[PDB]
């Protein structure tokens, strides 16, 4: 049986230098044949390509800073932020790599608590904001891009059907 | 300098193929195992295949979902990594990520591409357009665009009541 990734929670609500929690729950034992357990922690940030922060539960990838920690052991597996800053928000994936077929978690979106009022963006830096505004374009282009390629598959129907008559 | 590049994606009728390409550069091709990761909406991140070096006689591993249907290949002297891609169906939708494995059984994918972007139809307007008059055929068609630029404007205009909070906090400093 393939191993399955259990991502909890599946959005987790933040404030900026709140702490932060995500856990996976492997549905067998990961550990691989060589004695390693090689539990992965990703991060997809909006519009790009997801990249490897933690390797083998707990070690750091190079470049990681160090408010990132991952531990863990059996089938319940965490990530912690330990104060989170704008950089971190994103998708984060869980990643077993010691059973073929390797798979990844479900994914957790840490996200910026929004309330009531949009007051809380004026306790930002103006540099977090304009990160937050360039990450937003290509998250548009990428939902605009979805609805190109949808009518296009809506299109070729309609003109085979004209044609076979 | 390292730097992985995918192409070759693109519209699939249910039942086609198809071959992606992934150049490398910055590093050392021949030395790392190259993977095939791809990133649906429904099924979210999924492995897809993996080659290992010519030492290993070039060996593969594939996803169930994707055996003998997909055949993932490598060429070191262009330091390139392929996959061909046969009988997709519209479960095989996605990006297509080409991934490179850090080595030295310490961690995997270290370095992803940018992704490209196969999109297989589905194939169920094929089975309800066929009874349809063709002169019904030929307004459904001229009235997709209209309908395509409605949808485009609601995420444009999502978009603005997402920037104006933010775009107003700079300007209040």
């Amino acid at each position: 049986m393939d191993v399955l990734m259990t991502q909890t929670p599946l959005s987790l609500p933040v404030s900026l230098g709140d702490q932060a929690s995500i856990s996976c729950r492997s549905s067998q034992s990961i550990v691989h044949s060589n004695g390693n357990t090689y539990l992965e922690w990703y991060l997809q940030k909006p519009g790009q390509s997801p990249k490897l922060l933690i390797y083998k539960v707990s070690n750091r990838f190079s470049g990681v800073p160090d408010r990132f920690s991952g531990s863990g052991s059996g089938t319940d597996f965490t990530l912690k932020i330990s104060r989170v800053e704008a950089e971190d928000l994103g998708v984060y994936y869980c990643f077993q790599g010691s059973h073929v077929p390797y798979t990844f978690g479900g994914g957790t979106k840490l996200e910026i608590k929004r309330g009531s009022d949009y007051e809380f963006l004026k306790s930002w830096t103006v540099e977090d904001l304009q990160k937050r505004l360039l990450a937003l374009d290509p998250m548009m282009e990428q939902e605009i891009e979805e609805i190109r390629q949808k009518y296009q598959c809506k299109r070729q129907p309609i003109l085979d059907a004209i044609e076979a008559k | 300098e390292v730097k992985l590049e995918e192409s070759g994606g693109g519209l699939v009728q249910p039942g086609g193929s198809m071959k992606l390409s992934c150049v490398a550069s910055g590093f050392t091709f021949s030395n790392y195992w190259m993977n095939w990761v791809r990133q649906s909406p429904e099924k979210g991140l999924e492995w897809v295949a993996e080659i290992r070096l010519k030492s290993n006689n070039y060996a593969t591993q594939y996803a169930e979902s994707v055996k003998w249907r997909f055949t993932i290949s490598r060429d070191d002297s262009k330091s390139s990594v392929y996959l061909q891609m046969n009988n997709l169906r519209a479960e095989d939708t996605g990006i297509y990520y080409c991934t490179r494995d850090y080595g030295n059984y310490v961690a995997y994918f270290d370095y992803w591409g940018q992704g490209t972007t196969v999109t297989v139809c589905s194939g169920s307007d094929y089975e309800f357009l066929k009874s349809w008059t063709v002169e019904d055929l030929q307004k459904r068609l001229l009235a997709l665009d209209p309908m395509m630029e409605q949808e485009i404007e609601e995420i444009r205009q999502k978009y603005q009541s997402k920037r104006q909070p933010i775009l107003d906090a700079i300007e209040a400093k």
